[PDB]
């Protein structure tokens, strides 16, 4: 039910998570258009989400 | 699952909505960072609902709140209440 309430926040923030491809899919609202990024293990994924979403807040 | 993106949404975006349950609606906004934060605040109603729990210095409930009033942009909010969090650390 309030599911739709959290994809509503983080959606309202500009990302577009989806799991049809463990990739997290984005929008610049300031200039640029659609961003795409897959998720990895990577050195730190906590760091990339922190990145991605700095640069949403623009 | 339902399920499995509602973790990968919490787990990474280290944010929870916990609603708060008595007699009036209330919405608990809670970061999961150890010393454990949350601020209460919701965009329906308001009343004397006013609870900050940070970990420095009432400077962040204060800035937080007159950000939203003063940008508009629910987006600086959520991204400064994070950058806000960590400097706390």
């Amino acid at each position: 039910n309030e599911n739709i309430l959290k994809l509503k926040l983080y959606r309202s923030l500009g990302v577009i998570l989806d799991l049809e491809n463990d990739q997290v899919l984005i929008n610049r609202k300031n200039d640029g258009n659609i961003d795409i990024l897959p998720l990895d293990n990577n050195l730190s994924d906590f760091y990339k989400t922190k990145y991605i979403w700095e640069r949403l807040g623009k | 699952n339902d399920a499995a993106e509602v973790a990968l949404y919490e787990r990474l975006l280290q944010l929870r909505v916990l609603p708060g349950a008595s007699d009036v609606h209330d919405v608990r906004f809670v970061f999961g960072d150890d010393s454990r934060c949350w601020i209460e605040v919701a965009m329906h109603g308001d009343h004397v609902i006013g609870n900050s729990h940070p970990a420095l210095d009432p400077k962040s409930r204060a800035t937080l709140e007159h950000v939203l009033t003063v940008q508009g942009d629910l987006a600086a909010f959520l991204v400064v209440a994070r950058d806000m969090l960590l400097a706390s650390l």
